[PDB]
């Protein structure tokens, strides 16, 4: 990790993250209030009363 | 993307032929005897 002294750790993917993402990518996902609206199976959530 | 009936799941990975959705692709291929596999 010596690219001439350039600090590339904030954009290279973190092996500790299970999604293989970086700090800035995680911040970009956290900064958008994304609604899935049916990306996964959720008819069981619909039939359950709330 | 739901549940798929009729296509056999395999542990390998090739190029996408029929895109199921959410990272699954199916193709018609020989087992070793020809069937529809998903990967
Ligand atoms: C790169 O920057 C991070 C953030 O401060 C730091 O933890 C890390 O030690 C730095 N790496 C190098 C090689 O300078
Ligand atoms: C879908 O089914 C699996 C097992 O068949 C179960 O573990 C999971 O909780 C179910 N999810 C929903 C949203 O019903």
């Amino acid at each position: 990790k010596y690219f001439g002294g350039f600090n590339f750790s904030q954009i290279l993917p973190d092996p500790s993250k299970p999604s293989k993402r970086s700090f800035i990518e995680d911040l970009l996902f956290n900064k958008v209030t994304l609604a899935d609206a049916g990306f996964i199976k959720q008819y069981g959530d619909c039939l359950g009363d709330i | 993307a739901g549940c798929l009936i009729g296509a056999e799941y395999v542990n390998n990975s090739y190029e996408c032929d029929i895109p199921i959705g959410a990272g699954i692709c199916a193709s018609y291929q020989t087992q070793t005897s020809q069937s529809i596999i998903a990967y």
